[PDB]
């Protein structure tokens, strides 16, 4: 009975949890975010740029953005797999 | 240039003015999300030099203050005494400078180089024959010699009652210049009896946008005499002014973390730059 | 005291400037030349005066120059275009031409998009010339040397500079293009304003205020519009 | 679908998971 | 870098240090994490 009141009175609980749900919905939201910076570009948006620059110069920019996108993206994924693997030790501790 | 006399010396009244005139930083509209933009605003529980346009004895100032970023501008009116306002660098009428009129059909506007006298005001009469305030003398400038920008803004209507009674209404403006543009935003609050600036939160809409490269030290306000019988009948002492009330707010670069509403309106800002509590927002 | 004019409300076609070639040199930053219709931009500014062909390289972004570090500097984000072009016969008189002026010395470097209207003659240490104007002490004012006899290297060039800043407001300083009839519930290519997204467009519940032009989700990415002809709300998503 | 990035269903669904659950609660009682 | 040369073309020289340094940053996050999960998995091991 304590138990069925201690878990509706607060979110303590779900906090060991709940702060890896939290925590990776934080790491997706900033990587999302991230197409917003420029990374040394004239411009964020990856059409804009396109559309304004002749080929050979969109080309520059184009590799500019990569390698910034690049980036962007091998953190996310690094960064998911540290967290993969450490939500895979709970659940063998998890299955266990 | 036609003077007034009488005058009353006396230092600056001061009051705290708390989460005023907080204007939507742009022309983006987002709902239910918190924003944080490093635009200008005025600095919460910013220290605030209130002026006084009141006769209750013999007492008239409306003199020329400094102008920064935060030209920040809210008067309090009954019957429509602070009518105008008066920009530039040196109103030498040798540089570009900007002016305005607060008339039933718009907020006209100018860009001129216009000669102003050293006493500029708006003057109304009481005459027995009608009952109606007229213009009497619209001395505010000499001529203009080049203008680069005219320029009418959108129809209104005001009251112009001749009458007494405390300010039901109020009115805020946030005058800006940021890469070439003059900016102008406003809001109109129906507070009821405050002396202060009233708790709570309101934000300013923008209502103008115009481009313009002059350079401005400076700004005044412009008055509105209640030439009156009773009155000596000159430009220099025959004048019943009455209550006026206004206060400038400086604006200085600050980061404001906006909450948005769902349908858009800024129902509340928190400031994260002023205090140490603030800025931990920002940060969070 | 370089002229500058601002030009916007209205639809300005640069074929013909780019399509015209009269001009010795079109750089353009930022900016295809030939993709300038397309894409759609507000608050255009208009750069106006004459230097010599020498100092025409020094007019750029990221250049020094004595006019350029002195009388007029582009800024390093500049997103503009700049057209040269001479011409001598206009420049050349009789009499002779020397109502062109550039400033030699000034205390400070002038700042980017910035015209010192200030009349003096610079000062430099000590001695100072208070109007004197002698030894050490230099009037503002220089002029210039364009001759018809004088040699085409040193030539007057006539340059104007295009500047513009995309994306910020509903843009009116729009190209070209006929507009079509808006299509509704099915996913198709749009652009509006200049501004290019793709997605479904349906009728918007959401109510706009008189001042935006736009709306936007949490992740900052367009998630409403509104048709400037039209005057209605719509939504935008991705189609599949 | 919301800007390229797509989170894939769950391969056990919230329900799915449930009974399992409850079946090893069942068992350890009976 | 910075006395030496202008922010116009300063750029060049500023932008890449800046490109070259984060990557050092990211490598030693990169492998404290790493170092820090071993670390958890002993710490809870001992904890153990
Ligand atoms: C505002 O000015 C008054 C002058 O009496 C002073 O007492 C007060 O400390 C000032 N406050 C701020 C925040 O400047
Ligand atoms: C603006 O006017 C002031 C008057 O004090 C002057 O010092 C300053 O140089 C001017 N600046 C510009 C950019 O015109
Ligand atoms: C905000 O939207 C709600 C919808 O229920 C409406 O009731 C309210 O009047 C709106 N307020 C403003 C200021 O738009």
């Amino acid at each position: 009975g304590k138990i069925q009141d201690s878990l509706s009175s607060t979110a303590s609980a779900l906090g060991k949890l709940q702060d890896v749900v939290n925590q990776n919905a934080q790491a997706l939201n900033t990587l999302v975010k991230q197409l917003s910076s420029n990374f040394g570009a004239i411009s964020s948006v990856l059409n804009d740029i396109l559309s304004r620059l002749d080929p050979p110069e969109a080309e520059v920019q184009i590799d500019r953005l990569i390698t910034g996108r690049l980036q962007s993206l091998q953190t996310y994924v690094t960064q998911q797999l540290i967290r993969a693997a450490e939500i895979r030790a709970s659940a063998n501790l998890a299955a266990t | 240039c036609v003077n007034l006399t009488t005058r009353t010396q006396l230092p600056p009244a001061y009051t705290n003015s708390f989460t005023r005139g907080v204007y939507y930083p742009d022309k983006v509209f987002r709902s239910s999300v918190l924003h944080s933009t490093q635009d200008l605003f005025l600095p919460f529980f910013s220290n605030v030099t209130w002026f006084h346009a009141i006769h209750v004895t013999k007492r008239f100032d409306n003199p020329v203050l400094p102008f920064n970023d935060g030209v920040y501008f809210a008067s309090t009116e009954k019957s429509n005494i602070i009518r105008g306002w008066i920009f530039g660098t040196t109103l030498d009428s040798k540089t570009q400078s900007l002016l305005i009129v607060n008339n039933a059909t718009n907020v006209v506007i100018k860009v001129c180089e216009f000669q102003f006298c050293n006493d500029p005001f708006l003057g109304v009469y009481y005459h027995k024959n009608n009952k109606s305030w007229m213009e009497s003398e619209f001395r505010v400038y000499s001529s203009a010699n080049n203008c680069t920008f005219e320029y009418v803004s959108q129809p209104f209507l005001m009251d112009l009652e001749g009458k007494q009674g405390n300010f039901k209404n109020l009115r805020e403006f946030v005058f800006k210049n940021i890469d070439g543009y003059f900016k102008i935003y406003s809001k109109h609050t129906p507070i009821n009896l405050v002396r202060d600036l009233p708790q709570g939160f309101s934000a300013l809409e923008p209502l103008v946008d115009l481009p313009i490269g002059i350079n401005i030290t400076r700004f005044q306000t412009l008055l509105a005499l209640h030439r009156s019988y009773l009155t000596p009948g000159d430009s220099s002492s025959g004048w019943t002014a009455g209550a006026a009330a206004y206060y400038v707010g400086y604006l200085q670069p600050r980061t404001f973390l906006l909450k948005y509403n769902e349908n858009g309106t800024i129902t509340d800002a928190v400031d994260c730059a002023l205090d140490p509590l603030s800025e931990t927002k920002c940060t969070l | 005291a370089w002229n500058r004019k601002r030009i916007s409300n209205c639809v300005a076609d640069y074929s013909v400037l780019y399509n015209s070639a009269s001009f010795s040199t079109f750089k353009c930053y930022g900016v295809s030349p030939t993709k300038l219709n397309d894409l759609c931009f507000t608050n255009v500014y208009a750069d106006s005066f004459v230097i010599r062909g020498d100092e025409v390289r020094q007019i750029a972004p990221g250049q020094t120059g004595k006019i350029a570090d002195y009388n007029y500097k582009l800024p390093d984000d500049f997103t503009g275009c700049v057209i040269a072009w001479n011409s001598n016969n206009l420049d050349s008189k009789v009499g002779g031409n020397y109502n062109y002026l550039y400033r030699l010395f000034r205390k400070s470097n002038l700042k980017p998009f910035e015209r010192d209207i200030s009349t003096e003659i610079y000062q430099a240490g000590s001695t100072p010339c208070n109007g004197v104007e002698g030894f050490n002490c230099y009037f503002p004012l220089q002029s210039y040397g364009f001759q018809p006899t004088n040699g085409v290297g040193y030539q007057p060039y006539r340059v104007v500079v295009l500047s513009f800043e995309l994306l910020h407001a509903p843009a009116t300083v729009c190209g070209p293009k006929k507009s079509t009839n808006l299509v509704k519930n099915k996913c198709v290519n749009f652009n509006f304003n200049g501004l290019t997204g793709t997605g479904v467009l349906t009728e918007s519940n959401k109510k706009f205020l008189p001042f935006q032009q736009f709306g936007r989700d949490i992740a900052d990415t367009t998630d409403a519009v509104r048709d400037p002809q039209t005057l209605e709300i719509l939504d935008i998503t991705p189609c599949s | 679908k919301f800007n390229g990035l797509t989170v894939l269903p769950p391969l056990l669904t919230d329900e799915m998971i449930a009974q399992y659950t409850s079946a090893l609660l069942a068992g350890t009682i009976t």
